[PDB]
């Protein structure tokens, strides 16, 4: 399998902008996604990803600002307040084992969205 | 105040005599009074006593021939066996002392 | 919390060169890790994770190992067009840190 | 903040601690009974007999003219009878019927009616209801008269002057008879103590008393004839309710005197210290009596203590006196106008005694329930001793069950910085069971060697020991690490709680009482300041600045 | 109970003179005792209480001293219309043994 991806739209600064992790044919419970970033010119990057039951946790850059959640069907990250320089690309990963262990560089996901803010 | 006597006539030893008189002056329910007697040719004779307590004694000599009794208002005196030497006089005493004894009576 | 860092990135070996590079670890993590490699302009690919579990489809070039902190990867006589950018990750400690990488490396040709 | 993370050690030495088995009951008077006998000051003042002797010379102008008579002078002579011949009016009851009158040498004599120089007879006149009685003996002009009257007289305290009632004032002290030193104003020569002569009280006219002295002082117009008598007739002190039950008690600085019946309790000023009278010698005859009596009828219940009759002196001025019990087998005072502060005493001494003893017992009940308490925390230790210490004690501590003592040992911190977790209760060599509890990793201070161990129940954490279970069908349960729980479904960390807000059990019996709350108190009164005033039926005030309004006319012109 | 002991059946002196009467017990006695005075045919009358004090009436020629057992009387000036018999009473109320208050014997004085 693998999954699709949406909610790339370029934006102007100070609004909040979701995605939508589009999975496809397997397990909605049994794994555990991942989000990872990486602007041309630099390398990979923060997010920390969900729990298999409710609530999750993630790095401390963003500490109350990203509020993602997940439903039987999908799973999303919500961007509320942002800055401006970030301008990367989002990948809706999965891992295997304890926290991408077995998915080591990652077992199966997606070729994902480019996000950019600029004037 | 006082009290009084009532007795007498020297009746026949087969009578179960009684002798009483306790009238008035002041409340008996506090104080004590005490039996007497005299005789002539002889001196006098200490009978019994009754104290505030509700309790009564008697003396070392006739330790069964007397019965004393308070009747809230009087007090008496009961003789059991009377005989032809012992009866003269009887007294009334309002306390152990301090003279309140009146004229007393005769059997 | 824990910090990842790298050797020098700066490499020119040609075809028929090779590749020594490793990353270290601070605190003692006991060594459960692996890499990361990627053609860009594509998704990364899985490979050996863990210093001695090959995964799927792997290429036998691609041999690395250790223990302790810190693995290395070494790979003798690589071909042309390969020229994969790698780093690793720090597996069995994923709490209370502001980052869970330190850096970048990245092999060419001459 | 509560104690973290720590690792415990150290079996072989700490310290040395024994469960105590002989606890104690450290747990928190006398009193004598009595007959007190109280008095209190005395206001009354002092009183008498007196009669008095007076005999009047009249002048009346009648006046017979042409137009009509001038009924104009009104002229009274009261005049004092000499000495030699006033027993005469006392005896039989007969009075003297001329008037014998020198002047500056002259010599004048006003017959009645061509009067005789022996006496005549009186006869008693008409009087008020419960006045005084009074006897006359008579039934420009003359006409004379004799009048003897008897009445009442009363005088004050530190004995200046005495008044009659009718307000012929004498400046002499009632207690003179001569060589005394006492007060006295009178010029001279007024006094006489004519030695037991009788007087007779108009009943009959022939009966002969004991009669004692009498004095017969004339200022120089009426002649007062009381009795005297030694100056012990006038004790200071007055009589007041006896108790009979009361209870003494001696605490620290002085007495508390405590009855029941008049519900009241005195207070005195000194310990033990008998003061004795100086001047109160009248009433010691009173009290040699009277104190038998009621001695006499608790004759069977106690006995005497000894015959001295102490005295007393309390704050307000009220001077005590009583004797002890015991059981058996078989100048002025001056006192200060006022109730209700012997009164008040007793509010604050019998709510005392009653809150004292109910506090008396609950330190008793509350001791006999710890010994039981204490036997608990004894068998407790036999199951698992590393926690019941703790709680204790005050803080964490650890132990390890040495023979019959406990093993008090202290523990070594460790870093807040980096805690783990492993994700798999699943014992990694086969399908077989399971770990029970989720061992952990974990790293010491300053050093960075990391290593691994088992998390065990409040945040405690031994090493190099496992325990574990058969593995079995679904079944979740819980663990509590610090500040969260997290869930385990079967072997994997399922869900993550973050609140402790799942319901207590809430076990705490509220003693939930009260406080007191502070009411105030208003200010009544029973009668007035200005309603006093208006108690007396004469208007003092209203006759004398009337009576100089109208009398103002005198100067006419 | 114990028997009083009364002995002197004196005679007395002229008027103006000193008499003694004193008579004693015979076990502890304790607090007090009382002596009494009567004239033929009428009702009793007190003098002493307690061994120590007269009472108010009677006037002050009488006396009294003594403790324990023994106990004296002594009268003075000898009025020759105080003539009588004279006794003793113990008063001490119940203890063992019974009780301790009865008069004891008779002792009278003749006028010369």
């Amino acid at each position: 399998q693998s999954v699709k991806e949406s909610g790339g739209r370029l934006v102007t600064p100070g609004t909040p902008l979701t995605l939508t992790c589009t999975v496809s044919g397997f397990s909605l419970s049994s794994y555990e996604m991942g989000w990872v970033r990486q602007a041309p010119g630099e390398g990979l990057e923060w997010i920390g990803t969900i729990s298999t039951g409710g609530s999750s946790y993630y790095a401390s850059w963003a500490k109350g600002r990203f509020t993602i959640s997940r439903t039987s069907t999908t799973v999303d990250l919500k961007m509320t307040s942002l800055t401006t320089a970030d301008t990367a690309t989002y990948f809706c990963a999965r891992g295997y084992g304890g926290y991408g262990i077995g998915a080591g560089y990652f077992n199966i996901w997606g070729p994902g969205t480019l996000v950019t803010v600029s004037s | 105040q006082s009290v009084k006597e009532s007795g007498g006539r020297l009746v026949t030893p087969g009578t179960p005599l009684t002798l009483t008189c306790t009238v008035s002056g002041f409340s008996l329910s506090s104080y004590a009074m005490s039996w007497v007697r005299q005789a002539p040719g002889k001196g006098l004779e200490y009978i019994g006593v009754i104290y505030a307590s509700g309790s009564t004694y008697y003396a070392s000599w006739a330790k069964g021939r007397f019965t004393i009794s308070r009747t809230a208002t009087t007090v008496d005196l009961k003789i059991t066996s009377p005989t032809t030497e012992d009866t003269a006089t009887y007294f009334c005493g309002r306390g152990v002392s301090t003279n309140m004894w009146g004229p007393g009576t005769l059997v | 919390a824990l910090v990842m860092t790298q050797t020098p990135s700066s490499v020119s070996e040609p075809v028929g060169g090779t590749v020594t590079i490793k990353c270290q670890a601070s605190q003692s993590i006991s060594s459960y890790l692996a890499w990361y490699q990627r053609k860009p302009g594509q998704r990364p690919k899985l490979l050996i994770y863990g210093t001695s579990t090959l995964a799927s489809g792997v290429p036998s070039r691609f041999i690395g190992s250790g223990s302790g902190t810190d693995y290395t990867l070494t790979i003798s006589d690589l071909e042309c067009d390969d020229a994969a950018t790698y780093y690793c990750q720090q597996g069995f400690s994923t709490s209370n840190v502001y980052n869970s990488f330190g850096g970048g490396t990245k092999v060419d040709i001459k | 903040t509560s104690f973290p993370f720590r690792v415990c050690e150290l079996s072989s030495h700490g310290d040395l601690f024994r469960f105590s088995s002989d606890i104690q009951c450290p747990s928190f008077e006398n009193h004598t009974e009595g007959l007190l006998m109280v008095f209190k000051d005395n206001i009354i003042p002092y009183s008498f007999k007196v009669r008095s002797y007076t005999k009047i010379v009249t002048n009346i102008l009648i006046y017979n003219g042409h137009r009509a008579d001038s009924v104009t002078n009104r002229h009274e002579e009261k005049f004092s009878v000499e000495s030699y011949e006033t027993d005469q009016m006392d005896t039989i009851y007969q009075c003297y019927n001329a008037v014998k009158m020198t002047k500056d040498g002259l010599t004048r004599v006003y017959v009645d009616r061509d009067g005789v120089n022996i006496t005549v007879n009186l006869k008693p006149t008409g009087g008020l209801a419960n006045g005084v009685r009074r006897y006359a003996s008579q039934t420009t002009r003359t006409t004379v008269n004799c009048l003897i009257t008897d009445m009442m007289a009363k005088s004050n305290s530190p004995f200046d002057f005495f008044v009659t009632t009718t307000g012929q004032t004498v400046e002499m002290s009632p207690f003179y008879d001569g060589k005394n030193t006492e007060t006295f104003h009178e010029r001279a020569d007024s006094f006489h103590v004519r030695t037991n002569y009788k007087i007779v009280d108009y009943d009959n006219r022939g009966t002969n008393p004991q009669g004692e002295r009498r004095a017969f002082l004339d200022k120089g117009t009426y002649t007062l004839s009381w009795k005297l008598e030694n100056r012990t007739a006038y004790c200071p002190l007055q009589h007041w309710q006896t108790f009979d039950s009361t209870i003494a008690t001696e605490t620290g600085k002085s007495i508390h005197f405590v009855t029941d019946e008049g519900t009241s309790s005195f207070v005195t000023n000194t310990t033990v210290g008998i003061e004795l009278p100086d001047a109160f010698k009248c009433i010691e005859e009173q009290v040699n009596k009277t104190m038998h009596e009621k001695y006499e009828a608790v004759q069977d219940r106690y006995t005497k203590g000894q015959e001295a009759i102490t005295y007393f002196i309390t704050s307000g001025g009220l001077l005590l006196a009583w004797l002890p019990l015991t059981p058996r087998s078989l100048k002025s005072l001056g006192t200060l106008n006022n109730p209700a502060t012997v009164q008040i005493q007793f509010a604050y001494d019998s709510l005392r005694r009653q809150i004292n003893r109910m506090l008396g017992d609950l330190a008793r009940a509350w001791c006999l329930e710890q010994k039981r308490q204490n036997m608990v925390l004894r068998e407790l230790t036999k199951i698992n001793p590393t926690t019941v210490m703790s709680s204790i004690y005050g803080k964490a501590v650890a132990a390890k069950r040495l023979g019959d003592v406990i093993s008090v040992s202290q523990c070594v911190p460790v870093n807040q910085a980096t805690v783990t977790l492993r994700k798999s209760m699943r014992v990694p060599g086969s399908e077989t069971m399971c770990y029970s509890r989720p061992l952990v990793s974990f790293s010491f201070i300053n050093d960075t060697k990391t290593y691994e161990g088992q998390l065990g129940t409040d945040n405690e954490i031994f090493l190099t020991k496992k325990m574990t279970e058969v593995c079995q069908a679904t079944s979740q349960y819980y663990f509590q690490s610090g500040n969260e729980i997290h869930v385990y479904n079967d072997y994997h960390h399922f869900k993550t709680i973050e609140l402790d807000g799942i319901a207590t059990l809430q076990t705490f019996i509220s003693l939930n009482t009260s406080l007191i709350e502070n009411i105030d108190f208003a200010s009544l009164e029973l009668y007035s300041r200005d309603e006093q005033r208006a108690s007396n039926v004469f208007d003092l005030e209203g006759i004398f600045r009337e009576y100089n309004f109208q009398a103002q006319n005198i100067a006419g012109l | 109970d114990l028997v009083m002991t009364q002995t002197p059946s004196s005679v007395s002196a002229a008027v103006g003179g000193t008499v003694t009467i004193k008579c004693q017990a015979s076990q502890s006695l304790g607090g007090g005792l009382a002596w009494y005075q009567q004239k033929p045919g009428q009702r009793p009358k007190l003098l002493i209480y307690s061994a120590s004090t007269l009472e108010s009436g009677v006037p002050s020629r009488f006396r009294g001293s003594g403790s324990g057992t023994e106990f004296t009387l002594t009268i003075s000036d000898l009025e020759c219309a105080d003539a009588a018999t004279y006794y003793c009473q113990s008063a001490y109320g119940p203890t063992s043994n019974g009780l301790f208050n009865a008069f004891g014997g008779g002792t009278k004085v003749v006028i010369k």
